[PDB]
């Protein structure tokens, strides 16, 4: 799956997934990608996220909407999205997830469950401060 | 903090790029996030986007996509996008000539016939193969629980006992 | 305060009361949730819920269904059930079966009918006269827009402009 | 649509809806009602919520979910309720949409976006005290 997350230079924002799912799916299956509020959102007078992983546990708890909530409630991207990682932690320790989180403002963030192989998120940032764009990796929790 | 900015799940470069150019081009945030998708479909980035990857239990690639714009916060969406590549394409279409959010399977198919988008074999012989050699297995693993034959040893067809 | 309870939406007291005699019996809320809304599927309340109603713009009647057991987290739903009549009797049974949460449209025909579901149309003479007086109003209202021939005037099939 | 909500007595929740959709919706539509989060949502920590109407709008502002993390708060259900249908009514002025909430203890609430065409939303309602299935209104607001 690839989620993600586009702040325009008028600061109009835009969010979207593509993905061809998991593995050996139940013919039919639709997973938490083309889900709003589960796969990716995006809000202008708030934020944006987008999630990947185990989209059967991820739909339902619509990471991306409350990524968005917690920025909208005033929270550092990364914070925001961390919490929406705790919060399924919670509910499945050994779930397979990842959520990119970035606010009105252009400042960004992501978090990711640690799992025995998985401890790792990179994830592709570009920006004008840097015209080219570059992986970043933030540490799993 | 300056903008425009993309940001991606996945160390995917292209998806960046396409996605950056878009904006550079005078393209919105809705053309870059479809450049960005769309060529990850092209590249098939991991084989967990796009055409020939992920095969279901039939053999068979379906495509979940989605589209969002912040503003209006409308939403183009895709399920089970039976035999058509640029799942992305079709969403950002039910976005904008749909009041709808969600067109599904092969309905939707029909929906991206109707757009413009060649109706086509999502199949590949690496897909198809990796889902013989997943058959061989006995289908493991597979997503199935509470049934007969036992899901964790034997291939379907599956039923309540 | 007093519990148990239940709460459905609209005036649809056979299906609260059907919901009710589940826990009368000392069945599961989930028990009591399949039981109240498959009520209303026979019932064809108000013709929003059930067969032989709201048919799509090919006339054929696509039913949605979900539940969502709050103790475990876990949902069982169908999106576009083709061809089967107890909606949310199959979205149990992918909450029960399988440990996805969401399968779609003729698929989930071939997974109902797995689970023991009797396919079978959806249409009524009821339902099909619904679908020809709008024929005959031009397809008005309808969902597209941003298409020729103009959506608010004309029927399909549209192309983009 | 029917909404329905469920508390055992043991305290267990459930949700579900069932629905043919939106009269003469394109070939394969799918809305609100199946989306869990959506259509509806359960939390035995919390409580649940189901939602009818409009599910092209609704879809996009995950009612039943938000309900429920008001309701988190202990926020009273009318209010959890009332709070989400203000969300969707700045941005739709003219959105059909109602939804019932109940918190973890047995309270219950709904509401509903007053419409020219949709000024009350009347929900049936089975508890001990009274037994005999209730049927309950709300004026729009
Ligand atoms: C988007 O996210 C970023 C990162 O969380 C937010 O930026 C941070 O903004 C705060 C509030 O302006 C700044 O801290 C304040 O620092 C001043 C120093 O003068 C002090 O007076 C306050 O007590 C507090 O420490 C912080 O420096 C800044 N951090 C970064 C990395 O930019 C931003 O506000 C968020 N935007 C929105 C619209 O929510
Ligand atoms: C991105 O770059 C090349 C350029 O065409 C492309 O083949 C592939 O998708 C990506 N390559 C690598 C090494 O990631
Ligand atoms: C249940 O409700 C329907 C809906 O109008 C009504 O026609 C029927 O008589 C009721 N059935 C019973 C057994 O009360
Ligand atoms: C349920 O609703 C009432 C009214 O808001 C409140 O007093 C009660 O404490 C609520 N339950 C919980 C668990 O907060
Ligand atoms: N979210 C995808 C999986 C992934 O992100 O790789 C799915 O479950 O459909
Ligand atoms: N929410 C349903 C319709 C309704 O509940 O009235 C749908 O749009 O699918």
């Amino acid at each position: 799956t690839i989620g993600m997350v586009v702040i325009h230079k008028t600061g109009h924002i835009a969010a979207g997934t593509s993905t061809n799912g998991i593995k050996f799916k139940i013919h039919g299956r639709v997973g938490d990608s083309p889900i709003p509020g589960a796969g990716a959102y995006a809000d202008d007078t708030a934020g944006a996220a987008a999630a990947t992983g185990n989209g059967d546990i991820l739909m339902r708890f619509l990471p991306s909407y409350q990524a968005v909530e917690y920025m909208r409630r005033g929270e550092d991207p990364t914070i925001a999205c961390q919490k929406v990682i705790s919060r399924i932690q919670k509910h499945f320790p050994e779930f397979f997830g990842a959520v990119i989180c970035a606010n009105v403002t252009g400042s960004y963030g992501a978090a990711c469950n640690k799992l025995s192989t998985f401890t790792q998120f990179s994830f592709m940032v570009y920006n004008s401060e840097k015209n080219q764009p570059t992986e970043e990796k933030v540490d799993c929790i | 903090s300056p903008l425009p900015l993309v940001v991606n799940t996945w160390p995917f470069k292209n998806a960046t790029e396409a996605a950056w150019r878009a904006l550079a081009s005078g393209g919105s945030a809705l053309d870059a996030v479809e450049s960005g998708c769309a060529m990850c479909e092209r590249e098939q980035c991991d084989g967990s986007v796009g055409f020939g990857g992920s095969p279901d239990e039939l053999g068979e690639t379906t495509l979940d996509a989605m589209i969002m714009d912040g503003t209006t916060m409308d939403v183009g969406a895709v399920g089970d996008l039976r035999r058509i590549k640029n799942a992305i394409g079709v969403a950002r279409k039910v976005l904008e000539h749909t009041t709808h959010t969600l067109l599904v399977g092969e309905s939707a198919t029909t929906f991206a016939q109707s757009m413009g988008f060649i109706n086509e074999d999502l199949s590949t012989s690496a897909s198809q193969a990796l889902h013989s050699d997943w058959l061989a297995r006995n289908c493991q693993p597979n997503y199935w629980r509470n049934v007969i034959p036992d899901p964790s040893k034997y291939c379907g067809p599956y039923k309540p006992p």
